[PDB]
RNA sequence: GAGGGAACCCACU
């Protein structure tokens, strides 16, 4: 029965509550690493040619199974032990698993048999294992076995632990492969060019890209013209047609031009033909392709297999690589310039590049892939300069000497570590912050980061596109959650439903389609292809069909049993243009959506029943995919579907505005992305207020993770009473917000008491912070290690000695143990040690290294934890415990975009009050609002009275009419309240009633990370650079403010010259030097024995004192060291 | 270049140690000059 | 001196040089005792 | 994490309610009814129990160091 | 009574 719209509501969040049990949030990064482990780096393996060897002797060696293992630790003894993340994050360990591998070694002798070596199981490295991956050891436990071993339940997994620091690997966005765009380049000898980044499948290898171009009209005709790999020149297309092995004209305008009857197309092709008719040969045309390549060989044979191995290998390498596959490339080929025609015509229109079905998403599995291939052919080219060394002077060489194993493990580990994606010895030229440092500051921080998109555009370009909110982002992209500056629109988080497609093999689909009627391309005549659907298999046009309609009802039919045709795998039908496009390979963001049939649901009441008895029924999210009810749809297909936003678009009267919807939404608050579905009504709020909360909810302090004791993170931040919404979201309970709460409920009153709450800031209640309201706390990681740096070098913790060690810092050492370690529990101060190294002196026979707390950071010792690192030393960290407490200057931020500092603190006898004796914990400037138009907060405070007096949790999910301004006014006056919050507030200060009445309720408020004692920096002299002698920088090295050009531009408007002086020459670096009063260059002045002598001039007395800043100095000597004389002239 | 002028040696072995001291000079001078390879420290970072 | 292992929950005495190892159970990190030094908190 | 001693607004206890609120809500109460019952009249202690989340039992299942 | 630089990333106004 169909679910009527009383229980719809409750019906969509059941199949919502059902997708994320199953798949949870990082499902996309787990996905991708179980890929690429089980397929990719087998496939990597495989891919990579044998060794073949010879002097003589002739050895192959042939890589043939890969073994990974669980990830273990060995120590210097070297006894295996199952390797915990606990214990790779607290030794800084690398959480990496051994790769092995079968080779076989096989000796062809002249007269003698082959020989064969089986060396199994080889080690070759070690593969970084993301955290409950398949790999991980964490896989398949349950909760309790998870906190059995120290690890939080609700912890995500989805990154890596590289020398014990958490990398995330953000996804980052690529041009679709295998697909051809055409565009228009403006203001270039191009009118429209087609492009296709061709990259073959089921292979890591990079991607060649051919550019089928048009010349513009400014030339007797346009003409056609292909830029292809690996050639320095364009080559007209015709040419290109002739070598691929087609010399008539008759069948190159077959490959091109599918209807001979339309005689525009011929027009546009005249141009091409007319250039090119004096090649009339393939070995001409190979010759003409040769002779413009990266290095023309001076032999012409030399050219027709240069130009052969372009134009087969190189040029379009997914439509084919192998020999006599050269028809299907001519018909790829002849498509391209067929596009291009067809937008020179302006019969199509041209492709967008910010559409959002023309990119893939590389997530940890293709680029960990790309990493790996890189790195295996590194390794294989070592093995092969060794046994080449150990078979030419020698006979024999040792395979496992042979392998350095430093080369994958080492090499993952920096480009984990890093996040520069690519060699350590080409990091200027390799894309940076792949990988990143996992945020951990709240939940919604981890979650965010674990979700992340990155456009691998530079951030100093100026132009708008890439960083606009396309279309095509809906339902995949959350439209809020974006950076501010530089990083704007560039970087972008996933929504909650989006799942990026992990990869298939076309190999069934290919099968299916063809024994389903298609015929091949090299088995039709091209007057077949005008009337028929040209069908593509991830970009490679592999034949045509005649009843396009039921061959796509077939391949639908298929994909929802989850039959041949996999879910994630893509269907398009171009109904104008004719075509089919079939799309299995990996990057495709996709969503899941309801299938409607004839304005009816195809989810009934009976799925809804089975999925409220998930645990007992075992009916689950893909039962509901395998029933046909649900079903992905990336960002191409979506351009082709009808979506309707509710099921009211359904059943809707005789003008339903559409009668032709082929899917539901199931629901529209799922587009917004982690960040952003912690907002209470974001359809109430400014749009750019919205993006301000996403991106201060990544601020908010809470409790980030459930295991932070055992952790020992450089920054971590623990609110003491974090609580729930009592106005959430419905997506809000797969965030884990109700079990991991950044903020508290706050009782605000928006008012202008005081005048403190001015332009963006908020009284808070002295008498709350008092028992507790936002108070938290901050803890500080110190890490040290005893290191042996050369064998007389010996840094070691001990408990120093004054008389013994040298170059103390004047600070107590008494808090020091006689290991030189501190002890918990014990209170630190910005001046205090508490770790003691000392480092030996190659009657001081050591010198003080000690670690130091940093400067004004008091606080008490929270835990000391003594192991060993990787290489045996001892390795102490020191967690320090600092209880913040709300003070005036720290930021505050409602769920709303409302940020702000507090002003002062009244006590709760200063605090206006109502009736009841409520004081508000936090009062706001009505100001705040206006411009802001943040209603939501409104209708956020006055649904939390609501809920705080009724005794529930207020629904504020975005689109939901069950929920209105009225109806909480009517609730709120039900309960004794005026119904629009407004309350007779009374003067603390003197008892008078407030003539107006002030707007007041409980509203979730945020504290940030930013306190202003983590800001508050001051300098009167102090530490100064080495090179220019001018003050340090930042207030962690006690270092100055720079003045810098625009306060100098200020200061000449001012015409305040002596405060620019002060500023720009006795306030950072004072010089004096002495100069020759005849050739102007700096003289040696040896003040003690008051000897002013200037060489190059013989010059003892004509010596003069200048004062200078000491960065003038340093230019001038740089200047002469650029053979340039500034001579200063006191004349 | 001073043992390779100091005792005899060839025109092209004293043309090649000219080119590289005219480039290690230049590098000294200049490091983002087009054209040529840059001056790099051997952990694979520029020179300035 | 006296450090905690992290898994068994025992007390082990540790001189200087000596590798941080439990002698029960042969684990590798390990935490110091809390201070036996006198700390004052306000009730605030 | 635990339910704090005072509600923050006023200051009346709530710390020896969180235990007897859990109480009522496991006897089918509703969460007005057992803060009624509980004399939480006050919105302000109302959300103290309503919106407070009990992270100590969910931290108390990790083995202890000390 | 004060001994590194560089690169990259995140964030703030
Ligand atoms: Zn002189
Ligand atoms: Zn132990
Ligand atoms: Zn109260």
């Amino acid at each position: 029965d169909e679910i009527t719209p009383d229980l719809w509501q409750e019906a969509c969040w059941i199949v919502i509550s059902s997708y994320f049990d199953e798949k949870g949030l990082v499902r996309q990064q787990l996905d991708s690493f179980d890929e690429f482990i089980q397929m990719s780096v087998q496939r990597i393996v495989e891919d990579a040619p044998p060794i073949d060897l010879q002097a003589p002797p002739r050895y192959l060696l042939k890589f043939e199974q890969i073994y990974l293992s669980k990830p273990t630790h060995w120590e210097r003894d070297g006894a295996p032990s199952p390797m915990m993340p606990n214990e790779a994050r607290l030794r800084n360990l690398t959480y990496s698993a051994p790769l092995y591998v079968d080779i076989t070694k096989t000796v062809i002798k002249e007269g003698e048999e082959q020989l064969q070596t089986q060396h199994q199981k080889t080690f070759i490295g070690k593969i970084p294992i993301m955290l409950r991956s398949t790999y991980c050891l964490l896989n398949g436990l349950t909760d309790r076995d998870l906190c059995e071993l120290n690890e939080c339940p609700l912890d995500p997994g989805g990154y890596f632990i590289i020398n014990g620091s958490e990398k995330v690997l953000i996804a980052q966005e690529k041009m679709a492969t295998n697909t051809v765009y055409v565009f228009a380049k403006k203001d270039s000898k191009y009118a429209y060019t087609g492009e296709c980044r061709s990259c073959l499948e089921n292979s890591s290898r990079p991607t060649s890209t051919i550019w089928v171009s048009m010349l513009a009209r400014g030339a007797i005709g346009q003409r056609i013209v292909a830029t292809l790999p690996y050639i320095k020149q364009e080559v007209p297309i015709i040419i290109v047609f002739r070598a691929l092995g087609f010399v008539s004209d008759r069948d190159i305008l077959e490959h091109i031009i599918y209807d001979f009857e339309d005689p525009e197309m011929m027009e546009m092709v005249k141009p091409s033909l007319d250039e090119a008719f004096v090649i009339q040969e393939q070995n001409v045309a190979l010759n003409f392709i040769g002779s413009r390549g990266a290095k023309p060989g001076v032999t012409k044979e030399k050219r027709i297999k240069y130009a052969k191995e372009v134009l087969q290998k190189e040029m379009l390498p997914h439509v084919g690589v192998s020999d006599f596959c050269e028809t299907k490339k001519a018909y790829f080929l002849g498509y391209m310039v067929h596009r291009l025609l067809l937008a020179a015509l302006g019969r199509r229109e041209l492709d967008d590049r910010d559409h959002y079905g023309n990119k893939r998403l590389d997530l940890a599995g293709p680029l960990l892939a790309f990493l790996f291939r890189g790195m295996f052919k590194n390794l294989l080219k070592e093995v092969r300069i060794y046994a080449q060394k150990f078979i030419d002077r020698g006979k024999d060489f040792n395979l496992e000497l042979a392998i350095k194993t430093r080369i994958i493990s080492d090499g993952l580990k920096y480009s984990l570590a890093t996040g520069n994606w690519g060699d350590q010895k080409k990091a200027h030229q390799a894309r940076a912050g792949v990988s990143q440092v996992l945020n951990r500051l709240t939940f919604a921080s981890t979650l965010s980061h674990l979700r992340r998109l990155n456009s691998p555009i530079g951030r100093d370009g100026k132009l708008a596109k890439p960083r606009q909110l396309h279309n095509t982002l809906w339902g995949m992209v959350c439209p809020a959650e974006t950076p501010e500056g530089h990083a704007v629109g560039l970087v972008k988080n996933l929504a909650l439903m989006a799942y990026i497609s992990v990869g298939s093999q076309p190999s069934p689909i290919l099968e299916f389609l063809e024994e389903w009627s298609m015929e091949n391309l090299e088995e039709i005549s091209p007057a077949a292809i005008a009337d028929a659907t040209k069908i593509f298999v991830n970009g490679c046009w592999v034949g045509i069909h005649k009843d396009p309609e039921q061959l796509m009802n077939t391949l639908r039919k298929l994909r929802r049993q989850m039959d041949i045709i996999v879910s994630e795998v893509s269907m398009i039908r171009d109904i104008r243009e004719r075509e089919i496009r079939i799309y299995t390979d990996a990057g495709r963001i996709c969503r899941p959506l309801l299938i409607v049939e004839k304005q009816k649901l195809l989810l009934k009441k009976r799925h809804i029943d089975q999925l409220k008895e998930r645990e007992y029924n075992n009916y689950s999210w893909q039962d509901l995919v395998a029933s046909g009810v649900v079903e992905y749809i990336d960002t191409l297909e979506e351009e082709t579907v009808m979506l309707a936003m509710t099921p009211d678009d359904l059943q809707e009267k005789e003008v339903a505005y559409c009668s032709t919807y082929t899917h539901c939404e199931i629901h529209p608050s799922m587009i917004l992305g982690v960040c952003a579905s912690i907002i209470p009504f974001p359809d109430h709020n400014q749009s750019p207020r919205n993006t301000y909360q996403s991106a201060m909810g990544k601020q908010a302090m809470g409790v980030y993770i459930t295991n932070f004791h055992v952790r020992m993170d450089t920054l971590a931040h623990v609110l003491y009473y974090p609580q729930k919404p009592l106005v959430t979201t419905r997506s809000m309970e797969y965030l884990r917000f109700r079990e991991l709460p950044a903020g508290i409920n706050s009782i605000v009153a928006i008012a202008s008491y005081t005048g403190y709450n001015q332009e963006d800031s908020v009284i808070m209640n002295r008498s709350a912070v008092d028992r507790g309201f936002f108070r938290s706390v901050f803890y500080r990681s110190y890490k040290e290690q005893e290191s042996k740096k050369g064998f007389d070098q010996e840094e070691v913790f001990e408990k120093p000695t004054r008389e013994t060690c040298q170059g103390m810092r004047h600070a107590i050492y008494d808090k020091l143990d006689d290991d030189g370690l501190i002890a918990p529990g014990v209170r630190v101060s910005g001046d205090d040690v508490i770790i003691g190294k000392t480092v030996t002196l190659p009657r001081y026979t050591k010198r003080d290294c000690s670690t130091f707390l940093r400067t004004s950071e008091t606080g008490i010792v929270d835990q000391v934890m003594v192991t060993l690192n990787q290489e045996g030393y001892k390795f102490c960290k020191i967690r320090v415990r600092s209880v913040r407490i709300p003070q005036i200057g720290d930021k505050f931020a409602s769920r709303h975009g409302q940020k702000g500092t507090c002003g002062i603190q009244y006590r709760q006898e200063d605090m206006p009050f109502t009736c009841e004796g409520i004081t508000p914990d936090i009062i706001i400037n009505p100001h705040a609002i206006p411009s802001r138009m943040t209603i939501g907060h409104l209708i956020e405070c006055l649904q939390g009275k609501v809920s705080a007096n009724k005794g529930e949790i207020g629904d504020a999910t975005p689109f939901n009419d069950a929920v209105n301004v009225q109806k909480i006014s009517n609730l709120l006056s039900d309960y004794g309240y005026h119904l629009r919050g407004n309350e007779v507030l009374y003067n603390g200060f003197t008892g008078r009633k407030i003539t107006s009445q002030i707007f007041i309720g409980p509203t979730y408020y945020q504290r940030l990370k930013h306190m202003v004692d983590d800001k508050i920096h001051s300098r009167a002299r102090g530490p100064i650079q080495i090179l220019n002698r001018q003050p340090m920088e930042g207030r962690s090295r006690d270092g100055g403010l720079r003045f810098g050009e625009m306060e100098r531009d200020c200061q000449i408007a001012h015409g305040a010259a002596q405060f620019l002086r002060e500023r720009l020459f006795e306030a950072s670096d004072p010089y004096q030097v002495h100069v020759c009063n005849l050739c102007g260059i700096m003289a040696i002045a040896n003040t003690r024995t008051h000897t002013y002598e200037c060489r190059g001039c013989r010059n003892k007395t004509q010596i003069s004192l200048v004062r200078m800043p000491y960065a003038c100095k340093l230019l001038f000597q740089e200047l002469m060291s650029m053979s340039i004389a500034p001579r200063m002239m006191s004349v | 270049l001073r043992r390779n002028e100091q005792n005899g040696a060839a025109a092209h072995v004293i043309a090649e140690d000219v080119k590289l001291l005219q480039f290690h000079v230049a590098t000294m001078v200049d490091n983002e000059l087009p054209g040529l390879p840059r001056a790099m420290q051997k952990s694979g970072r520029p020179l300035k | 001196m006296i450090y905690i292992c992290g898994e068994c929950h025992t007390e082990n005495e540790i001189k200087s040089r000596d590798p941080i190892r439990c002698r029960e159970c042969g684990y590798r990190i390990m935490y110091k005792k809390r201070t036996k030094r006198l700390v004052v908190f306000d009730a605030r | 994490m635990i339910i704090p001693v005072r509600c923050f607004t006023c200051g009346k206890i709530v710390g020896n309610k969180w235990e007897a609120y859990l109480g009522l809500l496991q006897a089918e109460y509703t969460e007005g009814d057992a803060l009624d019952a509980l004399g939480l009249k006050r919105y302000c202690c109302r959300r103290m129990l309503l919106a407070h989340v009990d992270l100590i039992e969910k931290l108390l299942n990790y083995a202890p160091l000390e």
